[PDB]
């Protein structure tokens, strides 16, 4: 995932 | 060496504040929504996905003020392909002196930690605003807690936090108020 895990 | 270069002359006397992105300033999803503030195309393995971003209430007034009070630095566990464009669209006042992404986090015990020690700033002059306590396990006494935001448009956390930051910007040692 490109967002914060 | 350190993740940040020396502070610019104008920011030398200011406390450095690390500010998280996801669930702190905005909330994003790949699930389509019609009231998104930003739509960011993120390419992953040749495929272009659309990320819908919602801004947290009062985020604009928050970032403008923090930008005047501290040497603000964006520190996120997200990838730049996502975070850099969001920061560009979000930070209209140039509050962010620098931006640090996943590569700059330290992966420790399954979690990406924002190791403030790698910043190159006097920790007595550093604060971190992150919605996830796991983000600052290495520096729990530099943390200014904030609840995770998703879509509650009635939220006023960022607004209500300003007076607090307002007074912290004056202290010589943040630990004196955060206990440490
Ligand atoms: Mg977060």
């Amino acid at each position: 995932s490109p967002t914060s895990p | 060496q350190y993740l940040l270069p020396e502070a610019k002359a104008q920011d030398s006397d200011k406390i450095c504040v690390v500010i998280n992105l996801d669930e702190t300033l905005v909330h994003s999803s790949f699930k389509p929504v019609n009231n998104a503030d930003f739509i960011i195309p993120v390419e992953i393995d040749g495929v272009v996905h659309q990320v819908y971003v919602l801004k947290r209430p009062h985020v604009d007034e928050f970032l403008q003020r923090m930008g005047e009070l501290f040497e603000c630095v964006l520190f996120t566990a997200s990838l730049a392909k996502y975070a850099d464009p969001v920061a560009d669209l979000l930070d209209k006042w140039g509050a962010f002196r620098a931006r640090l992404f996943r590569e700059s986090c330290v992966f420790h015990r399954g979690n990406y930690v924002k190791d403030l020690s790698r910043l190159g700033r006097d920790l007595r002059r550093v604060l971190i605003l992150d919605n996830s306590p796991a983000s600052y396990v290495f520096h729990p006494d530099n943390a200014v807690p904030v609840a995770s935001w998703f879509d509650n448009m009635s939220d006023t956390e960022l607004h209500d936090l300003l007076p607090f930051f307002e007074q912290l910007s004056r202290v010589d040692d943040v630990y004196s108020v955060l206990r440490q």
